[PDB]
């Protein structure tokens, strides 16, 4: 094996869907969101 | 919320960006019309 699928995971839309007050909540947790989606970015550009 | 390139500059908390492709948000298509569909029924509960 050489690489597998390059995923990404919208960490907003996927614990809060589409819902403001959730989003407003999720706020409260500071950056794990932004954390998620780096790593998630950096694992795709590892596999090109 | 300028414009696409401003939105990468606060997206990296830097006022230079170098060259690339930089995730910023999602695009998503904002709902138009409320609909609500309840059955044809009209008699009143007998609560009273
Ligand atoms: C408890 O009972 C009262 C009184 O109801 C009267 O006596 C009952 C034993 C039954 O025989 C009823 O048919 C009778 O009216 C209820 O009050 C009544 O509720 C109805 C339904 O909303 C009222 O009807 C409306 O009245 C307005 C203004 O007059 C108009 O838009 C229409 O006439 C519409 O139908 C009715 O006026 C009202 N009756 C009295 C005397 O106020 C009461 O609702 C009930 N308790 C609960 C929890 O529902
Ligand atoms: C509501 O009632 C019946 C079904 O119970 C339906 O066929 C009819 O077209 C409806 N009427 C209206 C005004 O939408």
């Amino acid at each position: 094996p050489v690489s597998m699928t390059k995923t990404s995971v919208d960490c907003t839309m996927y614990i809060c869907g589409d819902s403001t007050e959730c989003s407003n909540l999720l706020l409260q947790y500071g950056s794990f969101c932004t954390q998620l989606n780096r790593a998630l970015t950096g694992i795709a550009v590892e596999q090109d | 919320a300028l414009d696409p390139l401003s939105e990468t500059k606060c997206t990296l908390k830097s006022f230079t960006v170098e060259k690339g492709i930089y995730q910023t948000s999602n695009f998503r298509v904002q709902p138009t019309e409320s609909i609500v569909r309840f059955p044809n029924i009209t008699n009143l509960c007998p609560f009273g």
